[PDB]
């Protein structure tokens, strides 16, 4: 009962070809969770994850599903293992669906298809190659939203994930991120690094995909949560199905809080966070929003048996 | 200064680090803090003061201090 921690969950961008290899070739129950969710998909989402193309992966309809079976998985893992049930969950932009899937809100198969849908109403609103997202890093937050304004040019490009002190991610129109970006290195920032991601997730150009959702997610059973989950778009705990819904559906077009998340988890005696998903990302983030807070990744069979024990 | 010296100090300019807190056994990552851009311009400051180049498939080992101090040698 010493040192408490989190399970934090990534979101699009971190999928690779191949993840989650080596964590499948030791622990069977990896690839038993695909095959739940290739039954609710219709095709075979393993073979998906590991052969590839990256072009099909990136699709963010099947992006979605992809990463939201990989977090089950590795949280599966932990717990057949004997892992303990973190103090609290945090879902970074798709990962909330993960975190609320391991908290018990949501039934996995039914979460499977959710997300595909989701997936298809955004590519719906954004087609493919009109969008982007860009991370712009090192420059002031005054600055980008000044860089945005004056690059929208009757476009829409915003800022949508405070990722960090010093990390912003902007959406939009694919020619205003270009605009934005290039006036944010003209203003001082130190790069402009577009993501791989097929839609501009949480820019106002998502605001019609929201209305479907919010049909969707009225058609599915929430739990309760047996575990603290804080949300991206208020920082909040919520219990109540109504409560959960809404903030998915207004997730889909507004900031996501990423900064203060991570400090409210610190400020409620989270000493450790767990990035339970593919890559790296959000342990890279950690010590730059709270220097005291420590971070690492479950990913690796390797990183899996030293947390276990 | 010797090599693991030299090694250890860009470490903790690049990562913004005390020299104590350079261990050899510390990851950039879970210990220093790094995300992986830090990474990406800790390599390129390495073959920047010991003139080597070191190809991209290899730099993707060099995970921890030991490794960095290893491969310069
Ligand atoms: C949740 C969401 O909106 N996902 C799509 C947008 N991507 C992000 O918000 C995260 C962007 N930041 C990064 O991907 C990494 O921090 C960097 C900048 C690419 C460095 O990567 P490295 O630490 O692996």
């Amino acid at each position: 009962h010493m040192t408490q921690f989190a399970f934090v969950f990534p979101g699009q961008g971190s999928q690779t070809v191949g993840m989650l290899a080596d964590m499948a070739a030791s622990y069977p129950i990896v690839e038993e969770t695909f095959a739940e969710a290739s039954a609710a998909l219709g095709y075979d989402l393993w073979a998906l994850t590991q052969q590839g193309p990256a072009e099909e992966l990136n699709k963010t309809w099947q992006t979605q599903p992809a990463l939201l079976t990989a977090s089950v998985a590795l949280y599966r893992v932990w717990q057949q293992q004997g892992g303990k049930a973190p103090a609290m969950m945090a879902g970074h932009c798709l990962g909330e669906y993960s975190a609320l899937v391991c908290a018990g809100v949501i039934d996995f198969a039914d979460a499977v298809r959710l997300v595909e849908m989701r997936g298809k109403f955004m590519q719906e609103a954004v087609p493919e190659g009109t969008g982007a997202m860009a991370a712009i890093i090192g420059l002031d937050d005054a600055s980008i939203a000044k860089a945005c304004e004056e690059a929208a040019e009757g476009q829409v490009v915003s800022p949508v994930n405070f990722n960090s002190p010093g990390q912003v991610v902007i959406a939009g129109h694919k020619e205003a991120v270009e605009r934005a970006g290039a006036a944010c290195k003209a203003a001082g920032a130190k790069r402009a690094l577009p993501l791989p991601v097929s839609v501009p997730s949480h820019c106002a150009l998502m605001k019609p995909a929201a209305d479907k959702l919010a049909v969707e997610l009225a058609k599915i059973t929430f739990n309760a949560p047996t575990v603290p989950v804080v949300n991206n778009v208020d920082v909040k705990c919520e219990t109540n199905g109504d409560a959960i819904r809404d903030a998915l559906v207004r997730q889909l077009y507004n900031p996501v809080q990423w900064t203060k998340s991570v400090e409210y988890m610190a400020a409620q005696g989270v000493e450790h966070l767990y990035e339970v998903g593919p890559g790296k990302v959000l342990t890279g983030l950690t010590k730059r929003i709270v220097d005291t807070l420590t971070a690492s990744a479950l990913n690796e069979p390797s990183a899996m048996a030293a947390a276990l024990e | 200064s010797t090599i693991e010296e030299r090694v250890k100090k860009i470490i903790g300019e690049q990562l913004g680090v005390k020299q104590e807190e350079v261990t050899n056994n510390a990851s950039f990552v879970e210990d220093l803090g790094a995300d992986s851009l830090d990474t990406v311009e800790l390599v390129m400051a390495l073959e920047e003061e010991f003139d080597t180049e070191i190809p991209d498939e290899e730099a993707e080992k060099i995970t921890t201090v030991q490794a960095a101090i290893d491969y310069i040698n």
